[PDB]
């Protein structure tokens, strides 16, 4: 009750007076009581009497931040959470207020007496269920509040490096896991959007201090850049064309309201990489692929300032080429493409200015760009199979064409021999056979895998060693197993003369490299059940059939 | 034809049935087509059309409802009460994605849902007709926007739309950027409402008692009609009718009590 | 609203095909039809699924599955769409007029329809009510490409193309439109545009 008096009490009392009064009256409190209490007191207190701010605001509110800060990590954060969110909101609310009173100043005050502090607690008030949202409006409230000016004022202008840096990292990854795991129910698509300005804003901001303290200016600790491009990529990758095409006015609600993001987002990352300079080489083959996806946004005009940067990073590898040349960007290129296209991105045109850039590129420039004209001739090719894979994949949604299409890009694999991608839709296919019980072809198609392997003992590359588990699997155990489901396959295949066979060379394997003799009574029990079902039973013939299309 | 300048002062290009497609870009102008025309002839009128942004369309000065308004109607001083009419073309907005929902509906076992659309969608398009006309009180105008808003808010709800806030003046402010925590707690509101309509649709839809309660809770003052017909006592005398409120449990009476005086030949005297 | 009845019916089409190609989703996702007399131990319940492609329906004498039509190879999975002659509807069905142990009753009268293929072979079955009866015979004749014969497809015919008009009506709001179309302003000849196209 005594706040409600200071409205006409100011009206009849000096107003610093007033002020300090109550300061005194509340650090006077003991520091263990009634702390809700006193945060419900200093709302009262702040909502009103805080119009006029240059006598008060000034002197008030270092008194706020003691307590804030007390409540900021005192292990007992818990009750005061969502009153101190109440607080915080409050007061940002206030100063936002614009006929009240200048706070520029105030609000460098604020900044530097709240900034570190909120971002602390955020981090530690960390769970989603929550009333998280708040402390998340209350800050996002605090980036738009200030400015470039504030922003670089102290926070750009820290103790030791190492400590910034430290700061600049945390942060860094917090927005990742806060673009990721979004915080809103979805339809606060407001919300989403002023976060996503925000964000931007802030981003930037930290774009210039990396730039300004880490560019060779840093000689040294260079690595954040990792994160940072994570971090605006993840950024980049929602609120697309077809969101905002939903109800038509929503492309257009958007952009009147906000404008494409994406567009500004792409060029602020763009021109950064090129910043990069000589430390492009020391960061290509890591996000090589970060730079896929947002290329492959469904926009036009980033994209025309996207795909040049893949021959900026060749041009890189140019550089060092003394050592080789691109061979190493290029496979990742492959790979990741293959992901992304397969997982239905891409388009046609999308092919086609591709060409058209990387060969106008490449006229420019030497022998290595001719390499890069032929490897792109060659990613053309690739890219206009994956586009037939998946027209006719979901355009029939006919388990025969699927296959069909499916060893079609095997074996456009096997001809370009990049052997991990080619084992990956060889999988594919098994998961598909399995599908329609084909267990004969399945087999089959399980075979092809277990062929490329051997006997050996050390597992010589990676790429067979698959998604499915991952540890060391030496080629003998690999193989054996592959061999024990093949087997099982043929079983249940009713195709036991494959079955004898395999098992011939399994047992062979078994007493002469393992002598596992377990194994081996297993398998010869098997085989032994093979014969008995050849000589007893009998089995259906299929009829063949000639099929000619015209 | 020729002579044509630039204006925005156009932006209402109103046809009156379905034109003739006597141009290489008019059709059969359909009734709902207003049409951002840029360039004036005396007679004649081209421009963007609704129903294609991207092209032109030369249109008749006569044809055209001429309407120097544009989309803001407080520069020219066009609404028939400010403040409104952004109501109104938002919900005509809101009515173009009822439609395009709609197709989506009926080639699909939604109907229930379906219907009571139907029976919104009347509702709000009455509203709208009886809001075009600014005749109603300012008590039924601020009634009438909140109710409405809550029935399109709920309806961009079911059909998993995103929300709007600002209650009152067009609902436009907030999403004006002005502020930023205030717009958390008119977001938090909204969820308030979705939240309500939520747990009150098996309230409502089902039940039609705890609309009562929530709707007395509001309100005190509440008087009981009793609507007397006809009196039937063989008496032979004049009689006096004292009906009123009584409380059995407490043996005495609620209301004062009303005089009816009753003649001796059947009727009341 | 008589240049409105005008604007209104005369712009139709779209509402019908839309109508019939509900109608098509409705006989892909389909049911579990009625058979005739099936009383000893016959299954009554048996779905018959229009393909997605619709040229071949899946059906049979499926099982008694109160969950409706199961995805597979039915019992037969071809309907010849092609060739049918006709369904017949009522009376028209012969096994309406069998007198023996396929009697079908006079409850049935409007719940019998038959596949007319192969100049010879019927696909007598019956419906669980009007409506849906109503609707694969609607389906089947938007296969024979002809109008619909469901009280409920007039039903929707009419609310929605009101609901379609009563939303188009809005620029004309307060303004009316004259039955006798106004007179065409006279265009000048020349097409020579002082100010640029587009």
């Amino acid at each position: 009750y005594l706040p409600s008096i200071i409205n006409d009490v100011k009206l009849v009392f000096d107003p610093v007076e007033l002020s300090v009064l109550f300061c005194k009256f509340i650090q006077s409190i003991p520091d263990n009581q009634l702390v809700r209490q006193k945060l419900n007191c200093m709302t009262k207190i702040v909502e009103s009497t805080l119009f006029r701010q240059s006598e008060c605001r000034e002197v008030l509110l270092p008194l706020l931040t003691d307590q804030l800060s007390g409540q900021l990590d005192d292990n007992s954060n818990k009750p005061d959470h969502e009153a101190s969110s109440q607080l915080l909101s409050n007061i940002l609310e206030v100063l936002d207020r614009k006929d009240v009173g200048a706070t520029a100043v105030h609000i460098q005050l604020i900044m530097e007496r709240l900034l570190r502090r909120i971002n602390r607690t955020v981090i530690g008030m960390n769970r989603q269920s929550p009333h998280i949202g708040s402390f998340v409006a209350c800050m996002i409230a605090l980036l738009q509040q200030m400015d470039d000016s504030h922003y670089s004022h102290y926070i750009s202008t820290f103790k030791t490096r190492q400590d910034i840096i430290d700061f600049l990292m945390e942060t860094f990854i917090m927005f990742k896991d806060l673009i990721g795991k979004n915080v809103y129910a979805k339809d606060w698509m407001v919300m989403n959007m002023t976060q996503n300005r925000v964000f931007l804003r802030a981003i930037n901001q930290f774009a210039e201090v990396l730039t300004r303290f880490f560019m060779d200016q840093a000689s040294f600790e260079l690595q954040l850049w990792n994160n940072y491009f994570h971090l605006a990529v993840a950024f980049l990758t929602h609120e697309s064309l077809q969101l905002e095409t939903f109800s038509q006015a929503k492309r257009n609600k958007i952009v009147k309201k906000y404008g494409d993001m994406r567009k500004e987002i792409g060029f602020r990352i763009r021109d950064m990489w090129y910043n990069l300079g000589p430390h492009k080489i020391k960061f290509i083959p890591s996000m090589v692929g970060p730079i896929l996806e947002v290329t492959l946004t469904p926009e036009v005009e980033l994209r025309k300032a996207t795909i040049p940067i893949f021959f900026d990073m060749m041009q890189c590898e140019f550089n060092f080429s003394g050592n080789g040349n691109f061979h190493m960007f290029e496979n990742e290129l492959i790979t990741k493409l293959d992901q992304e296209v397969e997982g239905g991105r891409g388009d046609e045109q999308y092919k086609v200015l591709l060409e058209k850039l990387l060969l106008e590129h490449c006229r420019k420039h030497k022998y290595l760009s001719s390499s890069g004209e032929v490897f792109a001739l060659l990613v053309s090719s690739l890219l206009e199979n994956l586009l037939d894979y998946r027209t006719i994949i979901m355009q029939d949604e006919s388990k025969e064409n699927r296959m069909s299409c499916t060893v079609n890009v095997l074996n456009f694999y096997k001809e370009k021999k990049r052997e991990d991608i080619y084992i990956r839709y060889l999988y594919k296919l098994r998961d598909l056979h399995r599908d329609c019980e084909n267990y004969t072809e399945a087999a089959y198609t399980l075979l092809l895998h277990a062929e490329l392997l051997q006997w050996s003992d050390k597992p010589c590359v990676p790429h067979l060693l698959q998604r499915d588990s991952y540890y060391v699997y030496t080629q003998q155990e690999l193989k054996e197993k592959l061999y024990q489901e093949i087997i099982s396959y043929f079983d249940k295949g009713k195709m036991w003369e494959k079955a004898i066979k395999l098992s011939k060379e399994l047992a062979e394997t078994y007493e002469s490299k393992v002598f596992d003799y377990e194994g081996l009574g297993n398998l010869l029990k098997k085989r032994a059940s093979f014969y008995e079902n050849i000589i007893k039973a009998m089995r259906p013939q299929p009829e063949y059939f000639a099929v000619g299309y015209y | 034809m020729a002579r044509w300048i630039p204006t925005k002062r156009q932006k209402y290009g109103v046809a009156i049935y379905n034109y003739n497609a006597s141009q290489d870009v008019e059709l059969s102008l359909q009734i709902g087509d207003t049409v951002h025309i840029l360039e004036m002839y005396e007679g004649w009128y081209r421009g963007y059309t609704l129903q294609n942004k991207s092209k032109k369309g030369i249109f008749p000065e006569t044809y055209i409802h001429l309407k120097e308004a544009t989309v803001e109607d407080l520069g020219q001083h066009e609404t028939v009460i400010p403040g409104e009419l952004p109501l109104v073309q938002e919900l005509t907005s809101t009515l173009r994605e009822w439609a395009v929902i709609w197709r989506k509906l009926y080639v699909n076992n939604k109907l229930t849902l379906f219907r009571q659309l139907q029976q919104m969608t009347y509702s709000l398009i009455e509203w709208r007709s009886q809001i075009l006309s600014g005749t109603l009180p300012k008590d039924e105008l601020a009634e009438l926007k909140k109710k409405v808003t809550a029935k399109i808010d709920h309806g961009n709800r079911m059909l998993g739309l995103d929300l709007v806030v600002r209650d009152d003046n067009g609902n436009i402010l907030d999403p004006d950027e002005t502020s930023t925590i205030a717009l958390f707690k008119a977001h938090e509101v909204a969820s308030k409402r979705i939240e309500e309509k939520i747990q009150e649709e098996k309230s409502i839809l089902q039940n039609l008692d705890l609309r009562g309660q929530s709707i007395f809770s509001t309100i005190h003052t509440y008087g009981l009609y009793v609507n007397f017909k006809n009196f039937v006592c063989n008496i032979g005398e004049d009689a006096e009718l004292f009906m009123a409120l009584y409380d059995p449990d407490q043996s005495t009476f609620i209301s004062e009590n009303y005089l009816i005086r009753w003649g001796s030949n059947g009727m009341p005297k | 609203s008589r240049p409105i009845l005008e604007l209104k019916e005369k712009i139709q089409p779209e509402i019908l095909e839309l109508i019939k190609q509900q109608r098509l989703n409705r006989l892909v996702e389909g049911t579990c039809f009625r058979k005739l007399n099936a009383r000893r131990r016959q299954d009554k319940f048996w779905y018959c699924r229009l393909s997605p492609n619709h040229k071949v329906l899946h059906y049979g004498d499926l099982e008694e599955s109160p969950q409706g039509e199961v995805p597979h190879d039915s019992l037969q999975d071809k309907l010849p769409v092609a060739d049918i002659k006709a369904v017949v509807t009522g009376k028209d069905c012969p096994h309406m007029k069998e007198k023996g142990a396929l009697k079908q009753n006079k409850e049935v009268l409007e719940l019998a329809f038959s596949i007319l293929y192969d100049s010879n072979c019927q696909l007598n079955f019956i419906a669980p009510d009007k409506h849906e009866y109503c609707i694969w015979t609607d389906g089947l004749n938007a296969l024979l490409g002809k109008d619909m014969m469901s009280d409920l497809t007039r039903n929707d015919l009419d609310t929605l193309l009101s609901m379609e008009i009563k939303l188009r009506l809005l620029d004309l709001e307060n303004i009316q439109i004259p039955d006798a179309p106004p007179p065409i302003p006279k265009e000048p000849s020349n097409y020579d545009f002082v100010y640029d196209c587009n």
